[PDB]
This record gives structure tokens, sequence and C-alpha cells, in this order.
């Protein structure tokens, strides 16, 4: 039944989040991280709009996306991954 | 037809006025009655176009636009002027030098303009098609009748122009009913073949596929050259079969086959006479020339006079002794060179090759067999034989090719009992070889072995083992700085 | 194969058929006058107890290699084999 | 046949009265395409139609009857113009290209056969030229009739009369008249109309003037006929084709391609104008990644690649080359295999090869035989830019003749009955993907490709990266992400990104052909030494640095490298002649190259060494798969762990 | 100048591998998969020629027992 999608107006975020996520990244680790694994995020999150049935994306959704991909970054990674960790805080 | 009448009484006049060719021919004429008194030359005489402008341009526009009606009344003529020569105790060829060209086209730019017109091709020739006999003249023994019975046989390539076709198989009781058996080794075979031509790789324009056409050589200019060779073809331009036009319903559009027939082959890229042997002569009895020769290697190259010297000293090597009733001791001399990249060493090797009178070339593997027939069913060494070969990246060749390496340069032979033929031939070669320290630049510390890599009786084998360092110095690098600028300019 | 002379049927004789070349063709109809026309024409068969058999034996032959020059390749030849 | 005087009448008539205010065009056409040797015309349909309704009605009614009688129709007009008397002059071609309607590929279906049909689509590969025939000879077998056959266009059968037959008829070569004929096959462009379907290739045969007129690949609009062919292969089946007049290509295209070693004057002013910038350099620089962001380095060694090097012809044989190597290492989001598609672009003659070879095409020179020199990415590509990915994955035995043949410029082919020795003078680019990623950093510099560095040593400008995104790069890829959809707006960015964008880049090309082909630079003495302090402070210094046994690198190669940087350079500037300065931006872009070369526990592992002793004297029934169970099972090794501490042992000398 | 009707849904109704002699000749539905399908090759259809006979249909399909001027093809797949 449900086809949910996200608003241009405020979601504008989450770009920010990318390249929060994407430099800080680099400084440790190789690559992974590419606009793919940006778009993972949008489309998880949808997923859960899915589950919320709620026709629209909103920010919980978001967030836990987030979480799911950036966690799932984090762990893939060798175990300087720890001093990662550390800014994983404001995603958290 | 008299003008082909005329056409043979003007090129008539042509020789022995002016005569410079005719001497050619008499030299022809008399070499085989030399080698008739003795105890191989094809018959056909090189025709320079340069010349043929002198006298008559009517005649000579005339070889380029239409040489179906030209060529053969000339040669009818030419055999005509070497019966009418010294004596008695065969169709001959034109060549054709040129004086080129119009008509001067690579294979990538002909069809149709030049078609039906002279041409010299030029590019590479693959894959060169396996030689192989072909008829012309028939001949027979008819019994008790007697006499001596012949058919001569026209194919498609026969003279030039066209002709009905007389193929094929035997006469067979031409009238009356006498038998006949045909005569073998009376009647006439004409070698014959075809190779096609590729455009020359460096001119190809874009990524658009090559264009080849295929030549035909008659006589003996069959097995003149393998496959991969540059080549200047000559030829008349040919377009021979039936575009399908022939049979009634070869509905398709594809038609008219096209190949150059004959003719010359100047391949492109020793003779001493009076005056070189001289040179030689004067120049032995000087004292110093050796270091002078050692010189001459290295236009491009510092120092390393001794591995020069010792070069030159393999082109020599030491005769060949074959004792009576026993082994032969080992003529040639044998080199490696060991030391940091950047050393030349496979810089060198390259002008080894070019001015060794041979020999093959091989780097690292390589291989299959290297030096070896391979008993094909159903190699270099061989071939390389009173040569010079060079083997690049040494080092990195398999052991197993080095065990068959410890038969071929002291043993000097090869022994192949694989399946199989079971021989024993030979491969005498002088051999160089340049191969990589161990591991990175470590050769110019290292000790004076685990440096070489490759023990132990090839280092042996080698008669001398020559090794190079890479080691930096300010000096040494200025006085290289302005050779290395003058040799661009 | 040489000859090869098929056996007759009515009249009998005999005729024989050179082998020359390769190949050659069988033929039947009759060649003796007597089967000949009258009537009609004789059958006629190869009896391979009268044909003269000679061994034959074909072999290829490869340069030795060694005989090659710098470049090209190795140029077998056919040769055929007959009798002892 | 008084029909067809009556025909040829009223073409006679339209090319001798045609009038556009006030010269007449065909008729000079004609003129002006004698002399030049032409000997073809080029009719406008619009033109025709504006003469007579009439000869168009029936010329778009039965054109294969027709047509040639419009050819014979002007051929017995240029008897008139080009010669007169009181030879030999064959019958003109007519080309005539006009623009009707479109008539899309897929919308071809019967019904419009034998009438004039304007199509467009991308020419997928050209057939090697075979003649037809125009007019020859025959004779007979028996009876011996001399025949002349005018055959004509546009499958015709010798005639059998003068026992005698079937078909007594020769055909006399020597003299016959010929023409050429090329064989298009077309694939319809991508845009329309696919769908979800392979698009289809209608064969097309072109002829005369028009052949060899399209390099495959450009998109072109073609007229002709649209007929039929049989080609046994029922029942009846007959498979269609387009007799093409005459072909014209999308604009220009002439020129490019087409490019020949002439141009026009007005770029030579317009290019001696370029060379008279400060910025040139800089602004050139600015040229190659309009859409890649950064990589400064990169980004000026592709422009000093481009344009060659010194070449040296000097004897002996011996000859120096150019222009150089470059390795675009690294990981993902470099954007390399993308700068690669750009330089494919830009450079005159240009091959992108990622293999391997690919798909059908080998990666090197090869000899294959026609059934009845295969290609390969060097030798189409010769004389230019080579692109290459994926450099270490490359099979063996052609691995062997590139690295022979990038030093020499030439490949050798030994194979069977053909020894040639035949020419590269490609320079190539190669961007080889690294190992398990940052770690090989951590690693020696070295030691990456397979397990040798000799690639690397080959290899003159080695550059292993880093797209550190200047917190504008991620955001701008992400926010373009984001966006990507209306109103065109970042297309259109893009496009006069394109225009201001320096160099048009459709100028820089025949800007690089000109400076390429015109002058050939050399270095001035003062730089020389300069450089020559310059490498043997490489030397000593960095020996003195591996005295430690520093794991990593200096060839006089490296050097000749630097030379060839900066001839390049100066060919930039375009002047005959080098300078210091000038030298001074290639020692430390090098310099930047060098501090490229520069950047289970191992010695545990590294043992390997209680078991070469005490273990295995011969090494036998040990090999790699010993090591396996002894290493299988005890928690413990690697692939390249395994290796590493082999390739360690082995140079280590243990 | 032809339209030839489409003539909807027959039942029948056999499927494929349901067929005999006794289908010969008459109208039968068929269903199932598509497999690769040839290219648009025209077809002969109707003859016609200036003279010089007379129009000859041939035909499906045999063709027994040349000329062409304009003759009216149709795609044959
Ligand atoms: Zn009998």
């Amino acid at each position: 039944k449900i086809y949910p999608k996200l608003h241009q107006m405020d979601m504008d975020k989450v770009s920010r989040v990318y390249a929060d996520l994407r430099r800080e990244s680099i400084s440790t680790g190789s690559f992974p991280i590419t606009v793919r694994h940006l778009e993972s995020i949008l489309r998880i999150a949808e997923s859960f709009a899915k589950m919320r049935l709620s026709e629209f994306v909103s920010s919980y959704d978001l967030d836990r996306a987030i979480k799911v991909v950036v966690d799932s970054f984090v762990d893939a990674q060798k175990v300087s991954v720890r001093r990662q960790l550390r800014r994983s805080f404001a995603i958290y | 037809d008299a003008v082909f009448g005329d056409r043979v009484r003007r090129f008539q006049e042509f020789l022995d006025t002016f005569t410079s060719y005719r001497d050619s021919v008499r030299s022809i004429q008399v070499y085989n009655s030399n080698n008739a008194a003795n105890y191989i030359l094809p018959h056909r005489i090189i025709i320079s176009l340069d010349d043929l402008r002198e006298f008559d341009r009517s005649f000579w526009s005339g070889i380029l636009v239409e040489p179906a009606y030209f060529i053969p009344p000339a040669e009818k003529a030419l055999t005509d002027l070497a019966d009418s020569m010294d004596d008695v105790p065969h169709p001959w060829k034109l060549s054709f030098k040129g004086s080129f060209g119009a008509h001067a086209l690579s294979p990538r730019t002909l069809t149709a303009q030049h078609l039906n017109k002279l041409v010299s091709v030029e590019g590479i020739v693959t894959k060169t098609s396996l030689v192989r006999p072909k008829l012309i003249r028939s001949v027979h023994y008819a019994a008790k009748t007697g006499r001596f019975h012949y058919r001569d046989y026209t194919d498609a390539t026969t003279t030039l122009t066209t002709r009905i076709p007389t193929p094929a198989i035997y006469p067979t009781e031409d009238t009356e009913g006498n038998k006949l058996t045909t005569e073998y080794g009376y009647s006439t075979f004409i070698d014959h073949q075809r190779i096609t031509v590729q455009e020359m790789p460096e001119m190809a324009p874009a990524g658009q596929l090559p264009r080849s056409i295929d030549v035909i050589l008659d006589d003996d200019l069959v097995d003149k050259t393998k496959p991969g060779d540059r080549v200047n073809v000559v030829g008349v331009f040919k377009s021979l079969g039936a575009g399908g036009m022939n049979q009634s319903n070869s509905n398709t559009l594809i038609g008219f086959k096209t190949l150059i027939l004959g003719n010359t082959v100047y391949p492109l890229h020793q003779m001493l006479t009076d005056f070189d042997i001289r040179n030689i002569n004067k120049l032995s009895k000087k004292k110093d020339i050796f270091d002078i020769l050692s010189q001459s290697l290295a236009p491009s190259i510092y120092g390393h006079d001794h591995i020069k010297k010792a070069i030159l000293l393999m082109l020599m090597g030491g005769v060949e002794k074959n004792l009576e009733n026993g082994s032969h001791l080992r003529g040639d001399i044998n080199i490696l060179m060991v030391g940091d990249p950047s050393t030349a060493k496979s810089q060198l090797l390259r002008f080894v090759l070019n001015t060794a009178s041979l020999a093959i070339a091989t780097t690292g593997r390589g291989s299959s067999g290297v030096g070896l027939t391979a008993a094909v069913t159903t190699g270099a060494m061989v071939l390389a034989d009173r040569g010079v070969v060079c083997i690049d990246e040494f080092d990195k060749m398999t052991d197993v090719d080095r065990v068959a390496i410890h038969e071929v340069m002291e043993q000097q032979t090869v022994t192949i009992a694989k399946a199989g033929i079971h021989t024993t031939l030979n491969a005498r070669c002088s051999v160089i070889a340049a191969a990589n320290p161990v591991f990175g630049q470590y050769d110019v510390n290292r000790d004076p072995h685990q440096n070489i890599a490759l023990p132990d009786s090839l280092l042996s084998r080698f008669d001398l083992l020559f090794v190079v360092t890479d080691d930096i110095n300010e000096i040494r690098d200025r006085s290289i700085s302005e050779h290395v600028l003058r040799t661009h300019r | 194969v040489e000859v090869i002379a098929y056996t007759c049927d009515q009249c009998g004789y005999e005729v024989f058929q050179e082998v020359n070349s390769r190949t050659f063709t069988p033929l039947s109809e009759c060649t003796s006058e007597e089967c000949s026309q009258n009537q009609t024409k004789g059958q006629l068969f190869m009896s391979t107890r009268a044909s003269k058999f000679s061994a034959f034996q074909e072999c290829k032959i490869q340069e030795l290699s060694q005989q090659v020059p710098v470049g090209h390749i190795p140029r077998s030849l056919n040769i055929h084999v007959n009798g002892t | 046949d008084d029909d067809n005087t009556e025909i040829i009448k009223s073409f006679k008539n339209f090319i001798l009265e045609f009038r556009l205010d006030s010269q007449f065009i065909y008729r000079d056409q004609l003129r002006n395409n004698i002399l030049v040797k032409n000997y073809s015309l080029t009719v406008n349909m619009e033109h025709l139609i504006g003469y007579n309704e009439d000869i168009y009605k029936k010329l778009s009614d039965e054109p294969s009857d027709i047509i040639p009688l419009f050819e014979t129709a002007i051929t017995q007009v240029a008897k008139r113009i080009s010669i007169l008397s009181r030879n030999s002059l064959p019958t003109f071609q007519l080309i005539l290209n006009s623009n009707a309607n479109q008539i899309p590929l897929r919308d071809l279906d019967s019904e419009h056969v034998s009438k004039i049909v304007r199509l467009s689509g991308i020419i997928i590969s050209t057939s090697v030229l075979s003649s037809r025939a125009t007019y020859l000879s025959i004779m007979c077998r028996n009876c011996r009739h001399t025949t002349s056959i005018t055959i004509n266009n546009f499958t015709v059968s010798l005639p059998r009369s003068c026992n005698c037959g079937p078909d007594p008829y020769i055909i006399i070569h020597e003299s016959s008249k010929f023409i050429d004929q090329q064989f298009l096959k077309l694939q319809e462009i991508p845009e329309l109309v696919p769908v979800g379907e392979m698009p289809r290739n209608l064969t097309m045969t072109c002829d005369r003037y028009l052949t060899n007129k399209v390099i495959p690949g450009t998109r072109v609009t073609i007229v002709g006929i649209y007929s039929i062919y049989n080609s046994k292969n029922g029942v009846a089946i007959r498979t269609p084709y387009i007799k093409i007049l005459g072909i014209q290509s999308d604009v220009e295209t002439s020129s490019i391609w087409n490019s020949v070693t002439m141009f026009t004057e007005e770029e030579e002013e317009e290019f001696l104008q370029l060379s008279r910038n400060p910025k040139l350099y800089e602004i050139l620089t600015n040229s190659i990644a309009p859409s890649i962001f950064g990589n400064e380095d990169i980004k000026k060694a592709i422009v000093c690649l481009l344009m060659g090097g010194s070449k040296k012809i000097l004897p002996d044989g011996m000859r120096l080359r150019g222009d150089i190597n470059v390795l675009l290492l690294g990981d993902p989001g470099t954007a390399k295999s993308q700068l690669l598609k750009f330089v494919e672009k830009v450079s005159p003659i240009a091959v992108y090869t990622s293999g391997k070879g690919s798909s059908a095409a080998g990666l090197t020179a090869s000899v294959q035989r026609d059934p009845m020199l295969e290609g390969g990415a060097m030798v189409l590509a010769d004389g230019g830019v080579v692109c290459i990915d994926e450099f270490d994955k490359m099979r063996d035995e052609d691995r062997v003749a590139i690295h022979e043949a990038m030093e020499q410029q030439t490949i050798s082919i030994a194979k069977a009955g053909i020894t040639t020795v035949l020419n590269s003078r490609t320079s190539v680019l190669a961007a080889a993907n690294p190992i398990y990623g940052r770690y090989d950093d951590l690693k020696s510099p070295g030691d990456n490709i397979d397990f040798q560095t000799t690639i690397l040593s080959r290899f003159d400008m080695i550059f292993i990266v880093k797209d550190d995104h200047n917190e504008e790069r991620d955001i701008s890829i992400a926010n373009h992400v984001i966006n990507i959809h209306t109103g065109n707006a970042n297309a259109m960015q893009n496009q006069q990104e394109e225009n201001g964008s320096e160099i048009s880049i459709e100028k820089m090309k025949r800007y690089i052909t000109y400076c390429r082909l015109k002058c050939a630079p050399r270095l001035s003495p003062q730089a020389a030494e300069k450089l020559s302090s310059n490498f043997v402070t490489i030397r000593k210094q960095l020996l003195i640095n591996e005295l430690e046994s520093t794991e990593r690198p200096i060839t006089i190669r490296q050097l000749e490298a630097i030379i060839r940087i900066t001839e390049s350079l100066a060919k930039l500037e375009l002047s005959p002649i080098a300078q210091e300065r000038h030298v001074d931006e290639a020692i430390r872009l090098f310099q930047a190259s060098t501090m490229d070369a520069a950047s289970t526990s191992l010695s545990e592992i590294r043992r390997f060494e209680q078991e070469l002793k005490r273990r295995l004297p011969i090494g036998w029934s040990t090999s790699y798969q010993t090591l396996r169970r002894e290493f299988v099972d005890t928690h413990r090794f690697s692939q390249l762990a395994l290796d590493k501490a082999l390739y360690a042992l082995e140079k280590h000398e243990t | 100048s032809e339209i030839h009707v489409r003539i909807s849904d027959f039942p029948t109704i056999y499927s494929l591998r349901e067929l005999r002699e006794s289908n010969l000749s008459s109208l039968v539905r068929v269903t199932g998969v598509v497999t690769r399908r040839t290219g648009v090759f025209p077809q002969l259809k109707y003859v016609k020629f200036n003279c010089l006979l007379g129009p000859f249909f041939q035909d499906s399909n045999e063709e027994i027992r040349v000329n062409g001027e304009k003759t009216v093809y149709r795609n044959y797949q």
C-alpha cells in the first residue's frame, strides 16, 4: 500500500551530516565511505518510514537510519576504529 | 596483333642501345654455364625504370597505365634476346626498379583508380601462405608412334593477360588413339604462393581496422620473405574471379576480389669490394686499434670499455677446434652482466643484436622449449646457430630451461629424445645474458656469492661474469650530464 | 591395388582394369564379346584372390629444424611407400 | 527509349538553366568539381522540386530505374564543359542531401521499399573496401564474341548468346573499369528508441566518392534508397539494406575527425595569441578537470604528458623517447578512472582500454590470420596517448610485451612466418588499484604490484593519491546528489563553466596537435648542470637514507623523466629553448613524486626459518602447501602475510 | 487496400503439447512464452512489373513454380 517520500525543505541537514562523516573519517581507515553510502541512509530511512506507515519521511526515521548505517561503517573498520568512536557521540 | 610486334621491336631497340642491361643478361648466361663446368640464379633481369624515360615517354606512361598490354611483349622480347646470346649449352622475368612513384601507394590507399595499373605496395606481410607447386607445361610420351607430345596449361595468373582457361587434368589419348604417359621432370612447374600485406602499423590513422591486400609471388620470389617483415612489393594490380555475376543466381553484393601478381619484393629497413678490404689491411697494422674499435660500439654509453672489449671478443671467438676422432673444444665465448637497473644492460644488448650478424633475441620467459625443436605433433638456439643469442632477465627464466642451457652452452649440442624423432642436433651459438641482482639494489655491497642468485655451474659456464655498479657520485654525474645532453642534439 | 581383374559370369574370360594415378572408376557392362549382345550383357564381379596387392604406407616428414632459418616454420613432406 | 531521351533532356535543362540569383549553382558545382578531379555532383532536392515537381514525382516513385539516367544525364553535360572538341570521363556520382522528414530506424518496415529515405544513426564499423564493376569487356570461350557490357546501378547475370552454352563468357580484367564500395553498418542512436530492447542495425553500401567519408562511431544522417538483397542463409526471406546517396555527416564534422597536419591561418593566429599568456600554463591546468576537484599535481602532470617531449633519433640506432608515464594508483573516489576518460577525450588520438584488453580487443600487438595485425590497444593507438586501468590486473604474456614496449617504443613479433618489428610510439598512462588500503602505505611503498617493483621503476611519475575534500568538496558532491533534478540549473552551470572553463577543450585538442607537430624543444646548459646537481643530491642523500636499509627507486631513468617533463613544459610555452625557472618547477613537481615514492606479527611469521631449518634443508614437501598445513591450524596465516614473511626472508637473505 | 481481421479468443484453448493431425487447416489458439525472434525480413508477397505475364501471388509458403518492379512487400517474422 504505502510509498513514503521525503520533503526537500528541512532535510538539507543530511548533506551536512555526510560531510561531518566523510572528511573526519578519511584521517583513519580506507575508504570505505562514498556517496553510495549516503544514499543507503535515505533508503533505509524511508524503510523505517514504511514501518511507521508514515506516508512521508521524518527526523525520527533519519535518526534511526543514521544510527544503523553509521554503526555499520564503524564496526567494519580495523581496531583503530576505537578512535573513530569518540566522534560518534554527536551522531548518536 | 602487329602492335604487339611493335612493342617487341620497340623494346628490342631499348636494349643494346644503351647496352647497360645486356651485360647482366650475358652475366646470367655465363654464370650458370660456369656452374656447368663446376667440379642457382633466378633468371630475371632487373629493369630500372630510371632508364626508360630517356628513350620513350610514350612507352613509359604505358607500363604504368596499362601493364597488361606491355610487360608481356617486352618479356617475349627479353627471351628473344636471351636466345640470341651464347649459346645453347624459359620465359624469364621482368622486375621494374623505379623511379617511384604515382602509384606510390600504401595498401590503405588503393582501389580502383589504381587497379589494372602497376603499383608498389608497402607494408607488413602476414601470414605468408605455405609454399606449393603449380603445374604449367604438360609433357607426354607416345609409343610406339613415338614423337614427343605436350600440352600447355594456362592458369588464372598465366602471363598477365586473360585467356580462355585450359585446365584441367591431362590430355590422355590425343588423336589418333595412341597412349600418352605423363612425363614427369621434363614438364615445367613454376612454384607459386600468395602473401597478404597489411599497411604499416605506425601510419595507421585511427582505431579504424587495418586493410590488407594479397600478393601472389611467382617463381623465384617464393620464400623470399618471412612474415612480419617490412616489404615493398611491386606488381600489376589484378582483379580475378567473377563477382558472382558469372553464375545466374551470387545474389550478394560482395565481389571481384583483387590481388597483385609478381613481381619484385625489395625488402627494407657482405660485399667488401676492392677498397674496403684494403682499408682493413691498412688498419690491421696500427698498434692501438683495439681500443678505438672497443670505443666504436658505444656512441651513447659511458666507460664500460672493458665490457665493450668483451663483446668484440665474443664477436670473434677463438676459432673452433674439432679433434681427430674425439670431442671438440668450445670455440665461442659466453658473457653475463649483473648490476643495478639503469646499467644499460638491456640497452646494450639491442646494439649487440643489430651489428651481430644474426641472432635471435630471447627475453626471460620466454620459451617454450627455447632452443628445442619441440618435436611438433602432429627453436631459437638451433636457428641461432653460428650467431649471438641474447637473453634478457636471464635470472627470471625457469630452472627447467636452465637445465637445458647447460647442455647447450659447453657441450655445444642439443639432444631431443622427446617422443619421437630422436636426434642430437647442433646448436653452437654464442650467448649473452643480462640479469637483475637478487633483491633490490643490493648487488654492490653484497657478498661475492648470494648476490648472483642462480647457482651454480651456470656461473661457471659463462666465461665472463661482469659486475657493474649504479652507485652515484657528483663528478661522474656531471660527466654523465653533458654527454646525455649532447646526445639529444 | 593393382589389377584386380574382375570375373564375369556366363561365358567368363577376364578383363584387367589398370590402376592408374590415385583412383579409378569401376566398370560393369560386359567387355567380353560372348556375353555381349547375346544375351544380353553378362554380369561381372571383382575377385580379390586374383588381384595383385602391393603394400602401401604413407608418412609425412618434417624438417630437422636445424635446417630451418632464423624465421619461418618446419615444413613436412608427404612420402608414399611400396613393396618391400 | 525516347522516354529516356525525354527525361535526360529535362535533367540537362535542369542543370544548365537553374538559377539561384544569379549564379548557376549546379553548373558551377560541376566545373569546380571536375577541376579538383572530384567527378561528383551534389543536388539539393529543394531546388529540384522547385524547378519541376514532375521529375521529383518520378524520382521518388522508381528511383533505381531513373537515377542512373540522371547520372548519364549529368556526365553528358560535363562532356560539354570540362572539355571541347571539333576522354576518358567517368560518369559522375551524384550525392543528394535533403531535409524531408526524418524516418527513424525502427519505423522502417517494408512499404517504403525503393523510396528514398532520410534517416539518422551512429555508424558501428566500416567494412573493408571492395570493387564492384562499372564497365567490363567480355569474350566468349568459343566464338570469342567481344562484348563490352556497361553495367549500371543499382545481381546481374551475363548474357549467353553471341552450343554455345550454357554461359560461355569470360571477364577480361585487363580492360574493365572498376569503382569502389564500402558497407557501413549503423546502429540507431541510443537516445531513441531502444526502450528495453537492443537496437537494430541496417547494412548500408556506400560507393565511389562517399567511401571512407565517415569514421566509424560518428553520428551521421544518411539519405539513400531503401532496398533488399537475397544472401542465402527460406522462404523466401530477403534481407534489407540501404544504398546511400548521398551521405552527409552531422555538424560539422570535417576538420575533426578528418584533422590533417594542416589547418587554417586564424588558428595559428589565436594559438600564437595564446602563447603570449603569462598564466598560460596556469590556465591550461584549469581546463582539464572542470568537474574534478583538486589533485593539482595530477592535474598538471596530465598537461605535461599530453605535450610529448624530447625525441632523439641520434646515431647509433638507439632512440630516446617521449613522453613519460603516469600512475594514478590509489583507493576509489580518486576520480582517476573518470579522469582517464577525460584525457581520452582531449588527446588527439587516444584509446581507453582497461584490461586484460576489452572486450574483443586484445591489449597488445597480435598476429591473427585472415581466415580467407589483429589490432590491440597499442597499435591502433600509436603515436599518442593510451589509457590503461587495472594495470596490475593485466595478463602475463602481454605484460611482458608492455614492459618491453614502453621503453623502446617497438613491439617485436617472431610468431611463425612473420618476424616483423612494429612501432608503438604511445605513452602509457596507467591507473593501478592498490591492495588492502592504508596499510599498504604503512607497508613499504613499493612491493605493491605483484611481487615486483620493477613496474614502478619503469614508470616515471607515480602518484598514490588522496581526494581530501576541502570541506567544500564532499559538500559539493553531496549537494549535487540531493538535487539532481530540476531545473537543469546545475547542468547549465556546468555549461557556463565550460564556456569560461578556460580553453573550450575542443580548442585545446587542436592546440595540442599544433604544438606537438610544430616545434621540438631543447634544454639549456645551466639548466643541465642544475639537474646534475639535482640528481647527485638525490643519489647521495637518499643513499644516506638507505644506509639504514630503509625499505622502499632511484634510476637514471627517473632523471631522464625529469628531462622529458622540462621539454614537455618547454613545448607548452612553445619556445625552441628551455629556461632555468622553467625547470625549477619540474624539479619540485617530481619531488612531489618522490614524496610519493617514500610513503600475527611479521617477525614471528617471518620465522618460516624454524621450518627452513630442522624441518627442511631440501624445502620440498614443504612448499607453500606446507607452511599452509603448518600455518593452517595454528590460528595464523593470511595470504599476504604468508607471502610478505616469505618475500621478507627472501630479501633479508635468510 | 487490405485489412486482415484479427479474430479474438477462440476456445479450443489447446495448449501446446496437445496437438494432432485433427488441427490441420483449422484455426487453433495456442499459448506460451516467446523465445528469441528473428529480425524483420520483408517477404515477397505480391508480384508486379511494368510488362515487360501479370501479377503472381506467392506464397505461404512455397514459391513454386523472379522479376519485380513495384512489388508489395509485407514484413515477415
Ligand atoms: Zn562373360
